[PDB]
This record gives C-alpha cells, structure tokens and sequence, in this order.
C-alpha cells in the first residue's frame, strides 16, 4: 500500500514543517536529523514509529500525533550495533511520557540483550504534566534501566535541547555526557522557581548552559560547537569504546609504530622545578597516531582524563596537568578521574597514569568540603580497578597523592620512572623540619639538613631499591616502554572478593 | 558479669548481682543485699519493680552506660557500668556546654510569619520565639538558654536571609 | 618463663606510664584500654605484640619499641568474632611504618578469610617521616585492604585522637566514621600549612574537628563525647551488623510485638501542610523496642538514615524530616542517604523507606554544585539495591523526588501510602500554570482550576488505580504492615544483570 | 640523564668483571649472559634492577650491591611472553635474601596474574645466612607461589651452578628440572655435614651432581652438556608447552602427513618374543618430524616419557621400553611416568600410551619399597587423567600392568592394538599351573594345557570381543589412526566430581 508510505512520511513530519524551521532556527536539527548523522548511513531501524500515547486527561486525547515525542530504534557505527532514541521537541515539546518512556525502554531493554551501547539525544521540554503521575513513572522505568545497564554496556548521553527536572537524573547516571555549546541546558529546578524561592535572578543558560556545566558544575563531559560536530565527535567517541563489559576493547587498524621514539620528551622536564610543562604534550607523543580524545577537558584542569589507543586499542589515561594548580589533587579532580577510571575499569578498557603530583590542594574549602571523601574516591577507584594498569611518573610523586596516583601499593602492573622523579614523604624542607626539630634555631643546620634530604631521597631511586619503581626510563623511550608493557598485559586476569557491590565514598 | 557498679545521684554502688528464676538478688559492700523481682523488659518506658518487697516504680529510658530513671521528683542518669568500665569513665573529662550567642541568627532563607516575643519579655531556655516559613514550611526557632530580649528588629511579613539578627538579648 | 611476663609487661607499658599519664590528660583512653572496653572482657587475643620496626635513616634504629605504634588482634563483641587495632599515640606518636601498617594488614586480611569485621581505632600523628616511602607503602597495604574489603566485611572506623595526611584516607573508605567529641581530629593538609599557602589560620579543631566533621564536610557519622560511650556505641552498632556480605543480619530475641499499633500516628500528619512534624516520632514507633541507632544525625538534617530492628533482625530506615528544609532532596542529604542505603544493600540489610518530600532545594547554589550528579547518587542506590525495600508514603510525594524515594519504578517490594498522601507530578498550583495558560489572566479560572487539580490529583488515589501504591493504610497500623510486609520477603531474591562494578556517578 | 647509563651500566656489572672471569672460568655463562640466550633476541625486560638488600647484622649493610643476587623481568620465547629470573652467582654468591627473593615472587606474581610460565635460573650457593628467618621467609614466599602455581601456569626450574638446602625444594615443586652436565649440583645437606653425621666422604658432584640427579635420585629431567645448549633446549621445550591451565596446547605448521605410512613398522615387533626392540623406533616414526623431546631419559630406562607434536600439535607420550628390565612396570618407571602424565592433564596435553609391558618387576626389594603405593601412581594418573587418551598395544599387556597402562578401564578413548597384541590375566604357563593343578604330574597335560592357553589367549581378540580394544590395526597405519584419533577428540570435554583436591598415594 502506499498508504503505508503516507502514514510513513506523515510521521516523519514531526510537529510539522513550521515547527521544523522554529527548531532549525534555533541552530537545533531535528530528532531524525541528529539520529540520520549519527548512524551509519542507512542502517536505521525505527521502531515505534506510529505509537500514541493514552492520556485522556485535560483533552490530551485529542492531540495524538505519531511517535509521540521521541524516535528510537537501532543501527551501526562503523558496522558496529548501536541503539539510540532521539527526542524530538517538535511534538509535545519532545515531553515525557508514558509511553515517550516506554519506547525508550524498548530499545535500551534490547541494547542490554545483545550488548551493544545507547545513545540517548535528549531534547525535551520535560515531563508532559497531564499524564500525572503517569509521567513519572515513565522516568522510572527509564532510570532503573539506565541503573542495571550501569557498567554493562555504554550509556553515552547527549544533550540538544533542554534537559529539566527528573530528567535530568537520567543522563546523569550514563556514562558520558556532552552537550551543544548554546543550544541546550540542564537543571532539576527552573530558573523562574529559584526566583520565587532564592529571589535570584537567572537566565536558563546562567542556570544550567553548555559552560555552565563543562566548567563549574562537574555534569558535561565536553560543550561541543553545534549539532553536527556533535554527533560527528559522538561517534568517534563510540568507535573507542567496547560494545559491553563482556568483549575488550576494540581493535582496528593503526599507522604508528609501538617502537616509535620521542628524544624530545628527553626534555620535556624543565630544569627550574617552579617551572610547568604541558603533560598534554607527553600524552600526545605516547598516544598512537597522536590522536587523543579528551574527556572533561575545561573542568579540573589540574588532571586530565582521555583516551588514545596503542597499537590500535583503546587506553584510558590519566595525568596530572603541572600547567594548573600545580598537578595538584583537589575534590574536583578527583571526581573527575575517579569516575574515568571506574568507568574504564568496568570496561576492560587499561589505564596510563601520568605523574608530577605535589601532593593535594591546601585549603579549608578543601577540608570543609569534604576531601576526605572525594580524596579518597580516586583512590578507591584505582584500588579496585583490575584492568592492566601501567605507570610513568615524569616528575613529582610525594606522599598520599603519590599512594594515589595507581601507585604499585594499588597494584598497578608496570611502575615505570623517568630520572627526574622525585618520590618521598614529603618535600625536602618539610621533611626536614619534621625530623629535626633542635635544629631550626641554626639557619644552617636546616639549609644543610633539607639539603642533604633533597640529595638523598628527592629522586625515584629510594623507590627502586624497594621495588616500587620497576624500572627508571630513558623519557625517549616511554611509547616503546609502555605500549609492549600493555601488550603483555593483554591477558591480565586478576579477581577482587566476591560482593554484590562496592561501598565507594559518595 | 556479676559485678557492676551503679552511679547515681553523684554516688556509686559497687554492687554484685545473683539471679536465678524468679528474680534477682544485688548485694551491696556493706553486706547488705535487696531482692529484685520484676516484670520489665527491654523497651518498656515503665518499669514496675519489687525491691525487697516494697513496691517501685520507674520510667526508663536508655543511655549510653545504662538508662535514665525517674522516680519521685526524681530524674537522674543512672549508669550502670562494670568496675573497668567505671574505673576508666572515671578519667573522662567533665563536658561542658557550648557558648550561646545573645543574638538570634536566622537560619534558613525565609519569610517571617510570627514574633511571640516582645521586647523586655523573659524567654525560657527553649521558647518558641518567632517562625520563619522556608518553602511552605513553618519553622519555630527558639530561645537558646533562658534570657531576656533586648531589642527586635524584624516583624510579621519581613523576609530575611541567613544570619540576619532577628533579636537581640542582653 | 617469667622472663616471658616480664617482656609482656614491658610491651604493655607503651611509651611508658609519662607518656601514659600525658595521654589520660588529654581525657585520652590509652590504645589497649580502648580495646579493652571495646571486646568482650577477656576475649581479646593480641598479635604481634614484640614487633619492631625495620628502620635505618635518621638514627631510627636506637628507638625500636615493642609493637611499633599499634595494637592488633581479635576478640569478640557479644560472643560474635571481630578483628581490631587501635593504634597507641604514646608510642612515637602511634605513627605509620611499614610494619605498623602489616600488623594492621594481618589481622585485616584475617578479617576477610574468615569473615568478621574490622574495627579501627586510630589515634595517630601520622606518617613516620624517617622511614621515607616506606610510610607510604605501608599506607598502601592497608588502603588496598581497605577497597578489596569493602562491602564484604563491616569496616567501622573509630577516630580517638589526630588523623592527618593519606592516613584520612583510609577511614574515609570504611563503612562508618566515629569521632570523640573534643580529642580527635582528621584532615589531609593541615592548619600549619593551610596558613602558609592560604594565609588563612584556623586550629585543628576547627579545621577537622568532631564537630567540623560530624555536621559541615559529611565525613563522619557521629561525634561520641568521650572515649567511653564511643566504645560503648560502636559495640551497640555491631551488635546490629552482619559478620559479613554472606550471612544475612543477625537475630535476637526481641520483646515487642509485631502487630503493635500506635493510634497517636494517626494524628501524626499535621491537618495544616504548611506545619511540619518530626519524621523521627513515627520512627521510633515502628522501630521495634522503640530503638533506633541514628547515622549521620548531625549532618544534612532535611533526612534521617538510621538503624532499626523488627522482630528482632535489622532493618536500615531512610526518612525525610519535613523539621528541616521541609523535607527536601538535596546534594548532602542525597550522598547521606545514598551511601546509608548501599551499605545496606551490600550488606543483605532491608530498608524501609519513610516518605514525605516536596522536591529538590532550588538554587544556583545547588545546580552549580552539581545537584544532577549527586541528586542522582540516591537514585541509583536504590535502583540498584536488590534487599527487601519497604515503604510508606506519609504525606507529599512530588515529582522527580518521588520517584527517587524508593518508588515502585526503583522495583521497591511494598508502596504503602498513608490517606494524607499526595503523590504527583508537582502541587496543583504550578501545575495548573502549565496545563492551563490562557487562563491566567483570568484569577478566578487559575484559582479553580488549581482547587480542581489539588481535589482531584493531590491523594494517594490515582497511583492507587496505577498499582504505584500497593496498599494506603490506616497510621496506626503501619508497624503491623511494615513488619509482616519484610516477613514476607526474607527469602527474596532478585538478580541484577553481570558486571565487574557499578559506574554510579562521584 | 647519563648518569641512569651509568647506573644501569654499573648494575649489569654484577660482582664485577673479575668475579665474572672467576664464572666463566668454571665454564658457567653469567646471570645476565643465560637470561640473554634464553629470551627472543631484545625482548628482555628487567625489573628491580636497583634493588638492594635490608639487612644491617654483620655489617651486611655495608655491602649493598644493585640486584641484590638475582636477575628477574619478562621477554618472549619465540614471541610468547615468559616471566623470568636468573641468579647473579657472583653477587654474594647469589645467596637467597629477603629481597631476592621478593625480586622472584614479584615475576612469579605476574606470571600468574597474566599466564605465562615462570623459568628459573638457580645459580646459588644457598640462604644469604646474616639474614637469619628472613632468608627463611624469603624461600618461604617462594615455595608458596611455586605451590600455588602448580598446573597453572608451567614452572621450569634450570640449575647451572649450586642449589643447597632449603633452595632445593623450590625447583623439587616446579614442572622441569634440567641440570648442566658438570657446572651444577643440588642436595638439601652438604657434603661436609653428610661427613660429620654420617663420617662418609663423598664430592658434591657424586652427592647431587647432574649425573647422579638424572639418574640415580629422580630428581632432574635432563642433563644437559653446557650452559648454552642447556638454554637453547629450554626454549624447544618451551615451544611445546601451553602459557597456562586455561589455553590448550600451542599450534604451529608442520611438514609431515598425519597419514604417514611405515611399513617398516610391520617387522617391528620380533618374531621371538624373547628378543627386544627399541620401543624408540615406533616414537620416531609415529612423531610428526621425528622430533622427540625426551623427559628424564636417563632414568627408569624401562619406560619412556616424552613429548612430540601430531598435526603440529603437542602431544605427550608415555611408553614400556622391551630393551630395560624386559618392559616391567617397577617403581621407578611408575613415578616417572606418574608425574609426566599427571602433568600434561593439568595442562590439556593429550596422551599417547605406547604399550609392550609383562607385568609389573618381582622382587623383596621392590614390595618392601612400596610398589603397592608408587606402582599406585601411574595408575591414578591415567584414571584421574581427562584429556584425549589414544593407547596402541605393540605386544604384551598382561594382568595388572595391563590395566595401568591407560586401559580402556581407565576411560581412555582409542583403545587401538596391533596383532601382535596379547592382553591376557598372565601367561599362558602361569596361567595353565592355577587354573589346572590336578595335572602337574602329566608333564605332557600341562604342556598341552599352555599350549592351549597360549593358542586362545595370548592375542588381542577376546579382549576385541569384549569391547576393550577398539580396534587391531596393521602396524604401519597406527600414525595414520592416532593422529586422526586424536583430531577427533580435539573437543573432548569430561567432568571429574568435585573436590578441593585429589589424594593419590606418595
Ligand atoms: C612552599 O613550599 C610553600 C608550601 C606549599 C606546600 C605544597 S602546596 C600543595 C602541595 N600539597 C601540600 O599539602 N603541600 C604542598
Ligand atoms: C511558595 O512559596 C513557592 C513554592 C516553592 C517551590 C517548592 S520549594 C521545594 C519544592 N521542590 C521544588 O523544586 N519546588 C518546590
Ligand atoms: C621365566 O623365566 C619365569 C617367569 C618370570 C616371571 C616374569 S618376571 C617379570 C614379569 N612380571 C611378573 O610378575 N612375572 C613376569
């Protein structure tokens, strides 16, 4: 029939042709656009294209438009399984409801039978207020999915439009979330209710924007410049990734060599130790054909979090930027990592952690807000985290941040050093001060004593006579160092005690 | 055990303890020992006792080294601790209680509904004093420790924010 | 030989009866005569009481006293086995070596071969400085004890004295942190250098103390006013405790009666919304003999989370208080409650779910901190939490907060809902704003149409037609309902799909 | 920095090139030197190269060497990964320590963790004895990985130089013992005490030399002429052998027909069956390239166990030897055998049981020896034993041995037999003297009841008729029908009952 094909492109309609140009106007595509660059190239299946919802209530019966409000369905990147669900804010605002949410599950519920990740484009208005409570429940069913597929297959989230309320909370529990530079936003409560309720005034973009929460909030992975760039990124950002928690990483072809030397990181160190240095450098000259996919970039800028790949696979990488708060460990840092490393960890994706740590941010902000737990959640993650972990500290390594920092007490497999590491209790003068106190009355006793302290244990030497370096490396030599370390550890196995799950600082 | 030692009213008993079925039998230094015969139970707020045949009855609550008993006009913690355990409470430090600002801070962000206080009244440690509503929600604050109010400055529909002086007491 | 008691003696002594009194001068119990009130008089068995430590550097050697700083072993807490150290402060400051920290290890790793937990009381100066990274490794050891550990053996982590450095670190991993009202003390950095790098100066009990800690940075679960009652409290919270993750809470003989009825609750619920009341009250009516271990009282008072019994066996209870904040969902209470009920769930404990929340705290001060992480973190407890998970509803139950209170959507067993219930997608005034705009101008429309929604939506009723509430019961009844209702599901079991961990949000 | 060349430069010095001489004057290859003919050219990874000892009695801490004694790290063995550690015998005479023992747990650790096999270079002259238990300690660690590796991961253990006392019982638990002709030595006693105690004067090399190990003891596999073969072997060895418990057999090409014809074989058996042949020849001609690699050679001569490819496949090969003790089962050739089979069933090496035995060796010495216990053992391996079984009869298989010898009883899967087969209780003349006494004193009935016996019984048929034999084949086929046996059974999968462990006789 073609009968069919008109019901067919009458849903593709959307909220119709005039809401399209609205949408376009506002820079936005629309659901089936995003979804159309996203996949491969004709490989989208849609299902529930012609579903309605049942409300009957404030004659929400008499607008019963096809799809109601979101597209979901399944397809490839870069021949590989995919399932996504767009929101399309045309119709019904792209609000959620019973039915909105019960499409979602059914392409989620499949993507957990056949292990393969869900993309989610979130562009709604929220929760469509005449399904009462029905509306919440729609965004239960969604959650407890997006709870039991936690660590089991990947959940990228990616904002378009506005995320408020309830739904927020959904995202919030995926893997990874990116949002469009202007075009989209996110918050639980609206800027109109922190008037009435804070007498602030606040625009949703202040409130919840692209900046707003790639930089101050820790919520957005990366503020990307527009819709299709967006879902270019998203993708290359799939093809890194395992399809579940059962497969590893994986692999494709790469032109690098695994031996490749860098002499110029044989001076990336500078001489002055007040002086920094990109880590981003070392993290580009190690990662394979340079390539290196930032995650959280404009958020605690004192620790990088990426991905790159070795000899064609994937590997996580974590390192402390000198360039900002002087590599220190702060909260935000650390919450920033910890969850890269966990999520790589439940992945079977390695890890490269990058030392030149001082040691942890100073500070009753710090303290009051909370570092003994956010501190430690690093810690945690490394702790439990049992892919292969190989090492390169580069500079500075003192005290509990350098236990940290996938130290060889978290069990880390390779803890490789450059020479101009430097791992110890603390620094020379502290230490010193410490150690001999009947001794600062005499200006030169202390200036000898640190001295002696700085010679004797400011180095990665202390450390390999006990074994806790397995190696000082020429800085040249690292990617060959490093990459055949992983190559080795390709069929690491190790087992952490039975539990139903971890108890994590939160 | 079956030594333990009560501290009261300031005073301790070291006391020891022989019970079989039908009750117990607390025998104190002095060689003198009562009969304790009772009912009670974990839980229950009333205990009704029978102590060397006399009729007692107590209102229990519980507490850290034992519970907190009423009688007559009484109301006192009664600890009840093994000699080891008194032995060393004995070298816990004497709490004292903190300080009390003569200035009534508001707490929470909100809209003042009420002030039931007015100026050169005296306040019992624990009066309502005003009721500020946060999102809907009223919230009683109250006279920290007995006093008298110096001076008020905010009224029926004033909405003020954190730490804003809602009175003062000299 | 007697020469035996004598070298028992001798270790016994510490860093000696000077020392000693110094400690008792501080209203400090000594390391031993913490363990003593801690286990079961004459119970405890001591391990490596003559260990000394295998220092070089800074003249170390000429001062090796016996047992290095700690004291380990076991013994029992009501004829239950437990694992224990507490470290002693007289003995070059109870500070960390390498072998302090593997005699720690030993009868942790002993804890997890044979299932019992671990109480730790510390009441350390720190790092021992002189032993370089052997300090830090022996942090290591026990950090990474401490992960594997966690949510397989109860941690509960007793803080005497000072904590400063990586050491916060480990407690921070345990299940539960108690602190001694005025002589203890936990930070990463502390108040010396917070002031040559801040310029701020603060004392260490205002930086980390009891009570900083206990009410403003969400670290600790209590402050005890003394080393007695901390002793004797934390007894009382093992008694409540499983051994381990496979045996299921513990039973005792109880003299209640599960089919109690407290007519007073009827009455609970205020006839005027705007006034609250204390959540508490209802509580300890349905907590068995009236008992109920609060956790975290001090700290994100808008929720309670606590320990209870019913017919005698444990049940963890999480309850929003409307005294405070009116009842509302926030960042701390969220991490509060959130980590309260993953420990339960670890750990074969049920909850029950007290409800009565309006929503989320509106504010920049929430959205720009990160509400839709943490907000989430509560949420994703009690997705993934498989235990028996009870509820009752007493009054407001709006929205997105709805759903994250344990809701039917969450897989929760029982949704009880007492008549004063009112769940829905928001409160009939903002919720007639939306659904009817043009009527606005119209004051005596908006003014019915919102008297229309609050009589019609505003119950417990239309959930009751979806199944969302299994039951609405009289409040008198509910510890009758409550406790047949967990009756019922002692031999639940439910799967959650495989995975290496979780990913929850940090 | 050209400081770490020097360093590094200095370390690979060892005991300094007089010591090195000293070495090589006795004709043994350096720590460094065996490491570099054992690994794929430069694929040698060393780890805790700096490594120094903790002792401080005897003024040992005055003489602090890099290494400490020993060589540990990783590389490739025809580009498979292999964990390895060579004693540095010029460094205090590679005397065993706290620390260098760490160095080989810390390998030993990591082959485990990624499964790849452990070889051991021992070149030592015993416990580092100023260390007290913690050269104690130190064996202790190692023997427990050695235990617990046991069939998981293949130990080869390589003596080129001194093993005494303690140090013996490491290589005693590993899979291989290979010795180097004259260079090497092993015993729990020294010569000197073996005086003092036992007033005999014996050389160390008669004591535990490579001939009296690989001859007289039981205790090594091989004896190899000198360092550099001794290495150069290890490494074919290694090409057989799986990287773990969990892989089966490698694979590799081959340049042969698994349907091979050698009619040769037709004339194998001698027509008299008092005249042997050499069981050898029929292991060449059925071998894939004729390559045997031949496991304790040199002891128990009248058995045969080696190692051959099929299909260029490792296969395993058990087999009676007419040309020693006329092919008997004795206690010797059934712990030999025993443990051979044993290991390559707790490594998924299929077996080949070649078989020609009488019976088992008569004899005082062997009953009062145990026979009932040892002989036990072959026989428990083969019934314990679950990989492909495939078993040929060239000739005699009678009574008990017949049983031993992978019998179809034992649940062997090709139960193959050449014509010249005879599987009988016994012989036809014993047989004939029980089953008929009353006919003794007829010299001519007795005659005639052998000849019966023999003429009814003394072949492969009634044991055809019974189902025991599969199948008699013409000799020249047989590597046709076992490597094709074999193919078909490359997915035989059977359960053993559960249990910790077994409990065969020692
Ligand atoms: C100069 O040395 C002033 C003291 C600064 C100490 C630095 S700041 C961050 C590092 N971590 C830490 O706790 N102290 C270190
Ligand atoms: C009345 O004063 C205005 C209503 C205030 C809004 C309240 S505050 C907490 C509740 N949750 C939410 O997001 N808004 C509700
Ligand atoms: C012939 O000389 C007499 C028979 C000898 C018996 C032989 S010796 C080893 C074989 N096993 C056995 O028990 N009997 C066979």
């Amino acid at each position: 029939l073609e009968q069919l094909e008109d019901r067919r492109a009458a849903a593709r309609l959307g909220g119709g042709q005039k809401r399209i140009d609205a949408q376009h106007g506002r820079g936005k595509l629309t659901a089936r656009e995003r979804v159309d660059l996203l996949l491969d190239e004709g490989s989208f299946e849609e299902f529930d294209m012609f579903v309605t919802h049942r409300c009957t209530d404030f004659n929400m019966q008499d607008q019963k438009p096809a799809g109601d409000g979101v597209v979901t369905g399944w397809g490839t990147i870069n021949g590989r399984v995919v399932y996504v669900f767009s929101q399309d804010f045309t119709v019904l605002g792209g609000s959620v409801s019973e039915t909105h949410s019960k499409k979602i599950c059914k392409i989620m519920d499949m993507a957990m039978q056949n292990g393969a990740p869900v993309i989610g484009i979130n562009d709604s208005g929220g929760a469509r207020i005449q399904e009462g409570v029905d509306s919440l429940a729609g965004y239960g069913e969604v959650f407890q999915r997006n709870i039991m597929a936690s660590g089991v297959v990947p959940q990228i989230s990616m904002i378009m439009g506005p995320c408020a309320g309830g739904a927020v909370y959904s995202p919030a529990m995926t893997d990874f979330i990116f949002m469009v530079k202007d075009s989209s936003y996110m918050f639980v409560t609206g800027p109109d209710v922190v008037k009435t309720v804070t007498n602030e005034q606040v625009s949703a973009e202040e409130l919840g924007g692209a900046t707003t929460h790639t930089r101050k909030s820790s919520v957005a992975d990366a503020a990307f410049e527009n819709d299709v760039e967006a879902l270019a990124e998203v993708r290359r950002l799939v093809d890194f990734l395992p399809l579940n928690n059962r497969e590893k990483p994986p692999v494709r072809p790469f032109f690098d060599d695994p031996d490749r030397i860098e002499p110029s990181l044989d001076t990336l160190v500078p001489d002055n130790p007040n002086t920094p240095y990109d880590m981003k450098e070392l993290i580009h000259k190690l990662a394979d054909e340079g390539d290196f996919y930032e995650i959280q970039e404009e958020f605690a800028k004192n620790i990088i979090t990426g991905f790159i790949r070795l000899e064609g696979r994937t590997v996580g990488v974590v390192a402390n930027q000198p360039l900002v708060l002087a590599g220190c460990l702060d909260i935000d840092s650390s919450r920033k990592a910890a969850r890269f490393v966990r999520f790589c960890d439940a992945f079977e994706i390695p890890l490269l952690t990058l030392i030149d740590v001082p040691g942890f941010l100073p500070g009753t902000s710090q303290e009051y807000g909370g570092v003994i737990k956010h501190g430690a959640k690093l810690l945690y993650a490394y702790g439990e985290a049992t892919v292969p972990m190989v090492t390169v500290i580069t500079r500075k390594a003192y005290g509990g941040a350098y236990v940290v920092m996938s130290s060889k007490h978290l069990r880390a497999d390779f803890n490789y050093a450059w020479p101009t590491a430097e791992v110890a209790v603390m620094g020379a003068k502290g230490a010193t001060e410490i150690i001999h106190r009947g001794d600062l009355g005499d200006p030169e006793k202390i200036a000898q004593h640190t001295a002696d302290y700085e010679e004797r244990f400011a180095n990665p030497f202390v450390a390999s006579e006990r074994g806790f370096v397995d190696e000082v490396i020429q800085p040249r030599s690292t990617r060959k160092r490093v990459a055949r370390a992983f190559a080795s550890l390709r069929n690491k196995s190790v087992q952490m005690p039975w539990k139903k799950h971890d108890n994590i600082p939160l | 055990g079956t030594e333990w030692v009560v501290t009261l009213q300031g005073a301790d008993f070291p006391v020891t303890i022989a019970a079989d079925h039908d009750g117990s039998t607390v025998s104190f230094d002095d060689g003198s020992s009562m009969r304790v015969t009772s009912d009670w139970t974990p839980g229950d707020q009333l205990a009704n006792l029978m102590v060397d045949g006399a009729p007692l009855v107590l209102k229990v609550g519980k507490i850290s080294g034992g519970f907190r008993i009423r009688t007559r006009g009484a109301d006192l913690k009664v600890h009840v601790r093994t000699p080891r355990q008194a032995e060393l409470a004995r070298l816990m430090p004497e709490k004292l209680p903190p300080d009390t600002s003569k200035m009534l801070l508001c707490p929470m962000p909100g809209l003042i509904v009420k002030v039931d206080v007015e100026v050169g009244q005296e306040v019992q440690e624990g009066q309502a004093l005003c009721t500020i509503e946060a999102m809907k929600m009223e919230n009683i604050l109250r006279a920290e420790k007995k006093g008298v109010v110096a001076k008020i400055n905010a009224s029926a529909g004033n909405s003020l924010a954190v730490d804003d002086v809602i009175m003062e007491f000299e």
